[PDB]
RNA sequence: UCAGACCUCAGAUCAGACGCGGCGACCCGCUGAAUUUAAGCAUAUUACUAAGCGGAGGAAAAGAAACUAACCAGGAUUCCCCCAGUAACGGCGAGUGAAGAGGGAAGAGCCCAGCGCCGAAUCCCCGCCCGCGGGCGCGGGACGUGUGGCGUACGGG
RNA sequence: UCUAAGGCUAAAUACCGGCACGAGACCGAUAGCGGACAAGUACCGUAAGGGAAAGUUGAAAAGAACUUUGAAGAGAGAGUU
RNA sequence: UGGUAGUAGCAAAUAUUCAAACGAGAACUUUGAAGGCCGAAGUGGAGAAGGGUUCCAUGUGAACAGCAGUUGAACAUGGGUCAGUCGGUCCUAAGAGAUGGGCGAGCGCCGUUCGGAAGGGCGGCCGAUCGAAAGGGA
RNA sequence: GACUCUUAGCGGUGGAUCACUCGGCUCGUGCGUCGAUGAAGAACGCAGCUAGCUGCGAGAAUUAGUGUGAAUUGCAGGACAGAUCAUCGACACUUCGAACGCACCUUGCGGCCCCGGGCCCGGGGCCACGCCUGUCUGAGGGUCGCU
């Protein structure tokens, strides 16, 4: 069972391997109280990772293809704006920190600091 | 002497840093030296400890020619069991005795695809 | 398990502190 | 009016240095006690400038001009985005605004030399700090 | 008291399943420094109070 | 009296544990946590116990998120991207 | 209890009467399912291994 | 060339450590405050005390 | 006004944003003691300190003169050295106590309102359309109870 | 001599908290942080708070098989080093 | 860590005895018998607050149970609390406490009607909410 | 000679002393980053055998990605042939807490929308307060107009 094998079957083919591990670990734990073996108790660790496996390639896959569909639109859900820091988030844009009055436009046209040397 | 101000010289700092250290790390502190014949075939002085690799024991009470694969390396202990080198309890069941990996020297090495690319990457600086 | 004797009274084993801390009119006459 | 101590029953235990309830004034004026109030109702603005409308025998009415930093109208201005940043967060809180920084004694020339250096902490922590060089 | 409350009897249970006594299984690992749970109570030696 | 006969007259739970900094200083009568100033916006911490504010300050705990925060920060916080497949 | 009925009546495709819940001392609930009196509590014990 | 060296300011002071007084046949030095401890009762700033 | 506009003031789980708490070493605004010293003690001192409250940032604060000076003049602020335990303050008792200049670290200066010229020349929002920005609307607003450009004492047009 | 009652502005500066490092004429388990350890832990108080003790087998568990006395602890041999 | 010192002490509420069993081991356990006590404002049978697994079964006899113990509220391993109609949940009691408003440098405080307060089906209510396991309550 | 006294050997009690040090303290340097996109702190739960510590969140002693390249290890096991570890840009992240439907000494009491099953049950998304802009619905001879 690996992840990248996963990424190519459909969702309902990921649902029905989803509750194939569900019935198998259930049967384990079963088989957990009811004195059992040691080959079936090391086999409750296997198929628990088995569905966190399946379960991540179903949510990443549905993740990536919300973010597609909110691709440059204005308003995307809280879960797919970056979250970098509440504080970050609250800067000014590129943009908006790149702006320059008019008046300024033309004092750093005019005077801005020349490249020059100077002898001694 | 240490000129860089990245690398520390402290004992405290070093000890802990090896005491401490994680698994990939003390297999490459856990390395050995190659045999003459291997040192020279590959241009490698020293390659990391693998599990079927046949060593020889130079230090110790248990040094001599016997060439003996390792059958553990217990990089949780910072030692190795070989096949021969062991002894027998109290009770007359064996038990393996732990020789550090630089107390023995490598005279066969387990080539598979990732050792051979390790021996080209030595070899080449 | 061969330390019964002390696992079984570990929690029976009160700390005490070091220190404990605990709480005439003779005047003859005739001046 | 001014500032009446607020101890229970006028009594302040200590020295007659301190027995005074009545007759004390209040270290900033009421314009800058205006503009704490409608700064700190409204957390989501900053505090700008305010102005004197009116006066009573007990009222004193002031207008504060707040600003929504986060409006695309004052983001998008050059000349107000100074405002817009986070270290102008709560002005009327630290005294940086015109009748918030009166009574703070700022101002140059011999008049202020107890707020040589920033603030008047500021001042008194370095007069009152002993350099201590390696070589002294 | 046989009224409990929901929170009151789940804290019960978190403090009589961390009553145990150690497995020995652990005494024998390689850095193993604990020789037994000094973190036993009991009932009418140590009070909870919570 | 007011010594041995005395305690033997205490039966009822004067604090109990609060919802906000789970410490059994809830007063049930004050509706008042006499630790965390529960249910007051703001903990209850002073300056004149530093003994008391060094076991409830930030890095005592579990901190979820913030050694998070601190390894995403040796990166630059970045977001959107994956690193290079094999 | 409408859940835990519900969730055997898909796990086990069997039919419940009642259901008693109780909350262990240790903090686990247990619950007492009652099958219908067509079915056997001890056939459905068999069928997934509990006796 | 030394660097320099100090003791911490709250070495032995981050204790609210009160003296008993006289009459308890005690040494009348700072003795840590009552409870279920070991520590309570010992000496906490003096010099002399451990 | 095809009879409604405006002003003022409400409601909403309206559309879209923001505020709250933590930390608080350093920093800003308030508040505020007494031990202690004066061999007592009351002003003074402790101290414009601790504790208390509010507000931030990686720095903060301050900052481009309603300044210093009295010179042959200096030229924003901050910090270091010096001025100096000096001028001065003080039951002129105990004690407290700076600044100009001078030498360095670092150096960067600027923007409005008002005034009067320019057909509000200005801005937000929604939708659509392009590669978080752009055009488009015979779309909805804000705004003349004043937006934008020029322009700020070194003058300016 | 400046032009108050409007605003903005980096650098030199501060940093006992935090994160990551380098170092020591420092301390060396009654010392140095309370805390070299399951330490703000055990424990105490209704609470605010108070708050410890406790590091070292060997190079390698090779941690003493087996025999024997005793119900057993605990011993005698034997054995490891 | 000593002398003290194998000392003080193991003395409130009448009282035990015989036989047997288990067991290395019995004044203390268990069964039987006898003799007694509590004498229904109990040394009886059930709850509340509080305790929190002390409940039950088996096993151990090392530490603890101030003698002993084959026993235990000790230790070790398992088990045990099943509700429409018992209580919580619902109601407000003294109270407590938001909103408007007022105050306050400020965290906040005062305040329980006092403001365009009806989100229902023509509307009156006047005060959100919390507050009883002994009140009310199918 | 019992007892007693001194000295010494040995054996006990006890822990000093010495040696050891993954710790502390101090100094210096570079960064200097929290939160309604749910913080700090707290609760509870999670491992085959697991109490504490530690790490995690019902995908629970970790998933994916990437680097590394044969271990982990107390024991069992075959899960395991990309083991293991590190890193961390993907995903996930229970309850309480600024904590946000109303309340909380209660796992109490609701409302709205949608879906599934038989009004009931289950699931999903929402309903704190303050405030900014806009929208919508309004209010009052408050100022005018039209009647
Ligand atoms: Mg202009
Ligand atoms: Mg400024
Ligand atoms: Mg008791
Ligand atoms: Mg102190
Ligand atoms: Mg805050
Ligand atoms: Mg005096
Ligand atoms: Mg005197
Ligand atoms: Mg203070
Ligand atoms: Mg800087
Ligand atoms: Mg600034
Ligand atoms: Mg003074
Ligand atoms: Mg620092
Ligand atoms: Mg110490
Ligand atoms: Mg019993
Ligand atoms: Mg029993
Ligand atoms: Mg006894
Ligand atoms: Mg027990
Ligand atoms: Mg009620
Ligand atoms: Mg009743
Ligand atoms: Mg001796
Ligand atoms: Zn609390």
């Amino acid at each position: 069972i690996k992840a990248r094998d996963l990424r190519g079957k459909k969702k309902e083919e990921l649902l029905k391997q989803l509750d194939d591990l569900k019935v198998e670990l259930s049967q384990l734990r079963v088989a957990k109280v009811t004195g059992g073996a040691a080959s079936k108790l090391s086999k409750i660790r296997v198929v628990r990772k088995s569905i966190a496996r399946v379960l991540t390639v179903i949510n990443q896959t549905q993740k990536e293809n919300l973010r597609k569909f909110y691709k440059g639109k204005k308003y995307k859900p809280l879960d797919l704006r970056p979250k970098k820091t509440r504080a970050l988030r609250r800067r000014l844009n590129k943009h908006e920190e790149g702006l320059r009055t008019k008046k300024q436009q033309r004092k750093d046209r005019l005077y801005s600091v020349r490249k020059f040397a100077v002898k001694a | 002497m240490k000129f860089s101000p990245f690398v520390t010289s402290d004992r405290s700092k070093n000890r802990k840093r090896h005491f401490n250290a994680p698994s990939h790390v003390r297999r490459k502190i856990m390395s050995s030296p190659l045999s003459k014949e291997l040192r020279q075939k590959y241009s490698v002085r020293s390659m990391p400890i693998r599990k079927d690799d046949e060593v020889q024991v130079v230090r110790g009470h248990y040094k001599g020619q016997q060439i003996g694969k390792v059958v553990q390396v217990y990089r949780k202990k910072y030692v190795i069991y070989i096949e021969r080198v062991q002894r027998e309890k109290a009770n007359g069941t064996t038990v393996h005795v732990g020789i550090h990996p630089s107390k023995v020297v490598i005279t066969r090495l387990k080539l598979d695809k990732d050792r051979k690319k390790i021996l080209e990457r030595k070899a080449k600086s | 398990h061969d330390f019964p004797g002390e696992a079984a009274q570990i929690a029976h084993q009160k700390p005490r502190p070091t220190v404990e801390k605990i709480i005439l009119i003779q005047q003859p006459r005739r001046c | 009016g001014g500032r009446k101590r607020p101890v229970p029953k006028g009594a302040t235990y200590g020295k007659p240095v301190n027995h005074g309830i009545n007759q004390l004034k209040f270290a900033r004026s009421l314009q800058s006690v205006a503009e704490e109030r409608a700064g700190r109702h409204c957390g989501g603005l900053r505090v700008l400038a305010s102005y004197w409308v009116g006066e009573d025998s007990t009222y004193k009415f002031f207008e504060v001009i707040l600003i929504d930093t986060f409006h695309k109208a004052i983001r998008r201005n050059p000349d107000t985005q100074w405002i817009t940043k986070s270290v102008h967060k709560h002005r009327e809180m630290r005294g940086l605004t015109s009748a918030g920084k009166k009574s703070r004694g700022l101002g140059k020339g011999h008049k202020f030399h107890i707020t040589i250096g920033g603030s008047r902490r500021a001042c008194w922590k370095r007069r009152n700090t002993l350099q201590l060089h390696r070589y002294r | 008291s046989s009224h409990k409350t929901f929170k009151i009897k789940r804290f019960l249970a978190k403090k009589q399943k961390q009553n145990r006594p150690i497995p020995q299984w652990i005494r024998m690992k390689t850095g193993n420094k604990i020789r037994y749970n000094s973190k036993r109570r009991h009932w009418r030696r140590t009070k909870l109070g919570l | 009296t007011k010594g041995t006969s005395s305690f033997g007259k205490r039966r009822n739970k004067t604090h109990s544990l609060c919802r906000r900094c789970g410490s059994k200083a809830y007063h049930l009568q004050k509706s008042t946590c006499g630790k965390c100033g529960y249910p007051a916006k703001r903990k209850r911490k002073y300056n004149w116990s530093a003994k008391a504010k060094r076991r409830n300050t930030t890095g005592t705990g579990r901190m979820r998120h913030l050694k998070v925060v601190y390894r995403r920060f040796k990166n630059g916080f970045r977001e959107g991207t994956t690193p290079k497949p094999k | 209890k409408h859940q835990i009925k519900q969730a055997v009546k898909k796990l086990y495709d069997i039919d419940v009467q009642k259901v008693n819940t109780l909350i262990r001392p240790d903090g686990e609930k247990k619950a007492y399912v009652r099958l219908a009196p067509d079915y056997d509590a001890l056939d459905v014990a068999n069928k997934i291994g509990i006796i | 060339n030394r660097q320099p060296y100090a003791v911490s300011k709250l070495a032995g002071h981050q204790t609210s450590a009160e003296s008993w007084g006289t009459g308890r046949a005690v040494a009348r030095i700072p003795r840590v405050r009552g409870g279920g401890t070991h520590r309570s009762g010992q000496g906490a700033f003096g010099n002399m005390c451990r």
